[PDB]
């Protein structure tokens, strides 16, 4: 079930209140979700770290 | 690949190109496999067109999953980059799903060959 | 609020706030895959008429449904446990269902499915092969067909002559595209309820199920000898 | 005057007949059994019935899946050497065991309605086993052999 | 069986009879096997081969 | 339509033929002196373009090749100073809308041999 | 692109709400049922009450007719 | 030989033959349905109708070496029956990937390969070889030229097992050559002026003969030694003999035999020579040879009896007046009848029942009455010839000789 | 008589008649279904033959 959800799913996906408060009005997403915590955006510094 | 069924011969998957090409002109594609699950999980895809020639097809092989779900026709096609040229865009592309309309210009093309796949099914 | 019984114990109709028809449970406690659950004490699984087969047909009434809760009965196609979990609800704990499939990408969650109940058992053999699980189960007393494949009676066939007890029963959804397409649904039916008593299978109804699935048939039939 | 080769597991059954072998496989249609015709024309010959062990389970079930020359089968071929008589196989592509040394084998189109007869009546007489059990006990199989095709 | 023309190509695999009833029979000289041309309506009366032989000009009683 | 250089091959006389691209995968061959159909090769698809190749066999002696795209991106190569014969069948690795094909480092149509020994 | 967001998520809760509104409901069956019987008296008769049993109530509406 | 009659509206499209060697001959065919029909020589009857499962029959082909068998259906199905099971038992194998338009001729190249022309003016090329990777995928598709104002069939289709090639006969008359490796066009002939049904070719595929609706019988040759090194058909000859089409055409070559047999719309069949066809004469058949009888009178009433498919029809002589006639419609096929001595009663009678009616001459009309006999009613006819006023003898297409109004010892021949 | 006699021949002949909701189908017999194959399907039949007398090929 995670397999067969798409790339922008996985990027947000522990960010769900945030991302639909954000839709729910017409606000910016989030950008990092549960993958924040991964050592290569935590090596990542900026705007990048979205990238 | 062994484990792409529906893999389409030389006469359809010329149509099937045909067909990718016009709605590339008429921006009725969603091109690339996120993309096209996307229009999956929206029920707005029209049809998948993949491409048997990823070194990981499991890369692949989930939307059939979830085509089957909802009883979307999908079709394989040998080229990932002649994907990429019918879809028009400069790098290869591994899949892509063919938005829908009911006042498109090539709605009759499109429908024409999404018969022609779902008789393989 | 008020669940009322149907013509085959195991399954009931749950009228009031929503007049739904339900089966029993063998799982106590969940559901398998997200149908509702209602309880009148006693716990209930909702069957879908659009999300399986074989409750299409009941609420298109069949009558003489021989699967029944004193029975076994064989599954030749349901490849997941979203109507096979219904018939082992309907036939209890007193009895057995074979459910026999190939394609082993959803056979996962079907012995997953049959891990929760002792009533399944499951075989993830081609049903044109009945002689590969010749030495797991034998004689059974109405057999289901969900296969969609072009040879459904002679698949069928061979599944009743070498496991199906006299004057048993015959249950067969038939999709009308898997055989032939461009040409109307009852055509093609006469044509399979005719290649179907070509064998000993006396035919007693079908009906096209329509409201809930485009150009198929439900045939019950009576396995002479 | 005939022997025929049933199996509901590890364990196989070499059931002889009540009647001679032309009769077991020329007419069939005497049977029509409730209980007794069956429990009168069956006679518990052989039962090399092995246990729950999962190595001779799933053994014999890849023969069953497969050509039927396992060693159950040799044992079988042991325990019915007589005068090299007739056997009934269930499938007819086991026809390396069928016919491999002095056992005259025929499996044709009434030695379907037989094993009918035969697997209608398995466990009412032929073992000391009970219904619950044999439902068990091929459960068990068929979870191994799931298990061991379906990986994981 | 009035024959009114010959002609032979620039090798002698083939050859060409223009009969006087209208027919063409184009011989294979190494085998006589015949294959017939029939056009002419009245007698054949000139046959040519072109150089490679693949093409034969015939005239006759029509102007053509 | 393009002009080529043919050779005989039972005597060493050329002459030029043009070839024409027909509707269904034709393309018809003729002389480009007489004007007389001498062969023509089918290709099975939407033909958009072609191109001749020549190859040297012995001393004066060479050999005319017709090579011909589908629209789909497979490439029939013809022999051609034999009867119009299928050698070769191949594909192009991509390519789905094909509209032109080229041959060059030799003597192409464009840059015709003047000389027989120079091809 | 951020109202066409918001236009997509309620359209998403539109279709959802459907699909889990449709499957608690129950719709009428329709379907060419057909009976196959002996060799003309019985097709000439009624089908007297065969799956019936009641010509008022049980009859003619089948998501559950019913044996007293 | 013997005849095998069907019934009312049944028709017979197309038909193979099946010999493995060392087992009997068996016979299958299709007609306008969804069946094959497999044949029991011996009877005359259907031993076996096999519902092949996808849509309605169009071609029928036998693999080289006998074991599969091709049908090729109007959705545009090849589907492959599995013959090589013993006589009778046929099974289903394999649904070759489908298409759009109805496959309308199949041949094979050996074991191997499946070639079809169909209704959409394409030559498609299946592979039928089982343990490939690609084993029912059609591996190529070939495109005729088009008619200008008319759809486009290919009507015919035979592999060249000599040369490499698959020559091919469509509705605009024009018969092409395609090499299968390259799978692609060697040489087109614009030969006939309107749809070639049926073409085919010798042994060692010298000769290709075909013809079609505008009912000339055109021969291609490659016989001479330049032909054979070069690959080049030659149209050689071409020869007017039948009168309204030809539908069918077949060819037979041994040591002491020759012939290209063709038959048509008109009714009678054609023998040629095969190697030699323009030169050679020919012999166009009777329409009918009675070897089984539709007509016999009886002496007295100067009366005379005819049967037709499912009707008798009597009439005497004078002149001649219709005195009365049988369209009995409960029947559907019919076959050998024969009336009484005295003209009394009628027996009619076909290899799955028989009846019998009695008969008075009311004047200028007569009138016929059933007589009950299930015993009749039960058995199969072949031939009844009255012992008697009353008695008659039967002969059982299971080869049983009754005498009713009962069994005659009949001792057994060597097999 | 003479304008319902194809009436009653056809509406005594023919089976499977309706009852409300249903449809009362006659299943056929073993006799027929044995001896004959069945009969050919008229649709294609036509389009053979009417195709083999298609109006551009001047048939007299």
């Amino acid at each position: 079930s995670l397999a067969k959800s798409p790339a922008s799913t996985i990027q947000i996906l522990g960010a769900e209140k945030a991302l639909f408060r954000a839709l729910k009005t017409k606000h910016d997403t989030p950008k990092y979700g549960l993958l924040y915590h991964a050592s290569l955006v935590g090596q990542a510094t900026g705007k990048n770290k979205g990238k | 690949n062994p484990k792409a069924f529906p893999l389409a011969d030389a006469a359809l998957t010329q149509q099937i190109l045909d067909v990718v090409q016009q709605a590339a002109n008429l921006r009725q594609l969603k091109k690339g496999a996120n993309e096209a699950t996307k229009t999956l999980n929206r029920g707005i895809s029209e049809f998948i067109i993949m491409a048997a020639d990823c070194e990981p097809i499991e890369i692949l092989l989930h939307l059939p999953l979830l085509c089957e779900d909802k009883n979307v026709p999908y079709v394989f096609v040998p080229s990932r980059v002649a994907l990429g040229r019918a879809c028009g865009v400069s790098r290869p592309v591994i899949a892509a799903s063919i938005t829908t309309n009911d006042a498109s210009a090539i709605k009759t093309q499109i429908y024409a060959v999404k018969d022609k796949i779902e008789t393989l099914l | 609020v008020v669940i009322e019984p149907h013509r085959h114990a195991g399954v009931y109709i749950a009228r009031g706030k929503e007049d739904l028809l339900v089966t029993k449970n063998m799982a106590p406690g969940e559901s398998v895959y997200g149908e509702k659950r209602i309880s009148v004490k006693v716990e209930y699984r909702v069957w879908n008429p659009f999300r399986s087969k074989l409750a299409a047909g009941i609420m298109g009434g069949l009558d003489e449904l021989f699967i029944a809760p004193g029975k076994k009965v064989l599954y030749l196609g349901a490849a997941s446990g979203t109507s096979v979990s219904h018939v082992s609800d309907v036939v209890g704990p007193e009895g057995v269902v074979y459910a026999v499939e190939f394609s082993h990408r959803p056979g996962r969650e079907l012995i997953s499915m049959a891990k929760k109940r002792p009533n399944i058992i499951p075989i993830i053999e081609d049903a044109r092969h009945p002689q590969k699980y010749r030495m797991l189960i034998g004689m059974v007393d109405c057999v289901f067909a969900d296969v969609a494949q072009p040879d459904q009676a002679r698949i069928i066939a061979l599944n009743s002559h070498m496991f199906l007890k006299d004057q048993g029963g015959v249950v067969i959804s038939i999709k009308a595209n898997c055989i032939d397409s461009t040409v109307d649904a009852e055509t093609v039916f006469a044509r399979e309820v005719q290649k179907l008593r070509e064998e000993r299978i006396k035919p007693l109804e079908q009906l096209t199920l329509e409201p809930y699935e485009r150009d198929h048939c439900i045939v019950v039939g009576r396995y002479m000898r | 005057y005939v022997l025929t080769e049933t199996s509901a597991g590890y364990a196989l059954l070499k059931a002889s007949d009540k009647k001679i072998y032309k009769s077991s496989s020329l007419i069939q249609d005497l049977d029509s059994s409730d209980k007794v015709l069956k429990e009168f024309k069956i006679a518990a010959f052989s039962k090399f019935n092995s246990a729950a062990n999962a190595l001779e389970e799933a053994n014999s079930i890849i023969e069953g899946k497969v050509s039927s020359q396992l060693e159950k089968l040799l044992e079988e071929i042991k325990k019915d050497k007589k005068s090299t008589l007739i056997v009934s196989e269930t499938k007819l592509a086991n026809a390396i065991n069928k016919l491999g040394l002095n056992f005259n084998v025929v499996s044709d189109a009434v030695t379907l309605d037989i094993y009918r007869a035969i697997k209608e009546y398995l466990p009412e007489l032929l073992p000391g086993m009970s219904d619950n059990d044999l439902s068990k006990m091929s459960l068990g199989l068929a979870h191994s052999i799931g298990r061991h095709k379906l990986k994981f | 069986r009035y024959v009114s023309s010959m002609a032979i190509d620039n090798m002698g695999q083939q050859l060409a009879v223009g009969f006087a009833s209208g027919v063409i029979s184009i011989v294979s000289l190494a085998d006589l096997q015949i294959r017939l041309l029939k056009w002419h309506i009245d007698s054949v009366l000139s046959l040519s081969f072109s150089h490679d032989g693949s093409y034969l000009l015939s005239g006759g009683w029509e102007k053509v | 339509f393009k002009v080529a250089h043919l050779q005989n091959s039972q005597t060493n006389s050329v002459h030029g033929i043009v070839l024409l691209q027909g509707n269904n995968g034709w393309i018809n061959i003729l002389h480009s002196t007489s004007g007389l159909w001498l062969m023509g090769c089918k290709i099975e698809g939407v033909i958009t373009d072609f191109c001749i190749d020549y190859q040297p066999i012995s001393r004066g002696k060479f050999r005319t090749i017709l090579i011909a795209v589908n629209a789909y991106g497979e490439v029939w190569e013809f022999d051609l100073n034999k009867n119009g014969h299928v050698i070769r069948r191949w594909k192009d690795q991509g390519g789905v809308g094909i509209t032109k094909i080229q041959v060059g480092g030799g003597t192409t149509t464009t840059c015709p041999a003047l000389q027989i020994s120079k091809i | 692109t951020q109202d066409s967001n918001y236009v997509r998520t309620l359209r998403q809760i539109e279709l959802k709400k459907l699909e889990k509104g449709a499957k608690q409901l129950m719709f009428k069956s329709s379907g060419n049922h057909t009976i196959f019987v002996d060799s003309r008296e019985k097709m000439n008769e009624f089908t007297p009450e065969k799956f019936f049993n009641t010509t008022s109530e049980m009859v003619n509406r089948s998501e559950n007719r019913l044996t007293k | 030989e013997m005849v095998i009659e069907g019934g009312k509206d049944r028709s017979i499209e197309g038909l193979c033959w099946s010999n493995v060697n060392g087992e009997s001959l068996r016979l299958f065919s299709i007609g306008g349905s969804t069946v094959v029909t497999e044949w029991d020589l011996a009877t005359g009857l259907p031993l076996r109708n096999y519902d092949c499962n996808s849509g309605v029959i169009w071609s029928i082909s036998i693999n080289d070496s006998q074991d599969k068998l091709s049908v090729g259906c109007d959705n545009g199905t090849v589907v492959l029956i599995d013959i090589s099971g013993g006589p009778g038992v046929l099974e289903h194998d394999t649904i070759l990937m489908r298409q759009e338009a109805r496959v309308l001729t199949l041949a094979w190249k050996k074991d191997d390969f499946v070639i079809g022309g169909c209704s959409d003016g394409r030559i498609r090329i299946w592979s039928a070889q089982k343990n490939d990777e690609n084993m029912g995928r059609l591996l190529h598709t070939m495109k005729v030229d088009k008619a200008k104002k008319e759809s486009t069939l290919v009507w015919s289709v035979i592999y060249l097992p000599r040369t490499d090639q698959i020559a091919s006969g469509d509705s605009t008359g024009s018969i092409k050559f395609w090499d299968f490796q390259f799978a692609t066009l060697n040489q087109s002939f614009k030969a006939h002026d309107a749809d070639v049904l049926c073409l085919t070719t010798d042994t060692d595929n010298n000769y290709v003969f075909s013809a079609g609706v505008d009912r000339k019988i055109f021969q291609f040759s490659q016989n001479t030694n330049k032909s054979q090194k070069n690959n080049r058909w030659v149209n050689s000859s071409n020869r007017l003999l039948h009168g309204n089409d030809i539908r069918a055409i077949c060819a037979y070559q041994s040591k002491g035999a020759d012939f290209l047999v063709s038959g048509g719309v008109e009714k009678t069949l054609v023998i040629n020579s095969l190697t030699s066809f323009s030169n050679g004469n020919y012999r166009k058949m009777p329409t009918v040879e009675p070897y089984s009888k539709n007509v016999l009178v009886n002496k007295e009433q100067r009366l005379v009896v005819s049967w037709s498919e499912s009707t008798v029809k009597i009439w005497t002589m004078g002149n001649y007046k219709l005195v009365c006639k049988l369209t009995l419609k409960d029947d559907q096929n019919i076959s050998t009848c024969s009336l009484s001595p005295d003209g009394q009663v009628l027996v009619v009678g076909r290899p799955s029942t028989t009846k019998v009616f009695h008969l008075q001459p009311v004047g200028n009309k007569l009138k016929v009455t059933k007589l009950d006999n299930d015993l009749l009613l039960r058995t199969s006819t072949k031939l009844v010839k009255f012992i008697d006023n009353s008695k008659i003898v039967i002969c059982s297409c299971e080869d049983d000789v009754f005498i009713v109004d009962q069994e005659v010892e009949l001792l057994e021949v060597t097999s | 008589i003479k304008t319902k006699k194809r009436k009653t021949l056809k509406n005594l002949r023919k089976d499977s008649v309706k009852r409300g909701k249903f449809r009362v189908q006659l299943l056929s017999t073993t006799q027929d279904s044995k001896t004959l194959p069945p009969k050919k399907e008229s649709s294609i039949i036509r389009s053979k033959d009417r195709w083999l007398n298609r109006k551009a090929l001047n048939k007299g």
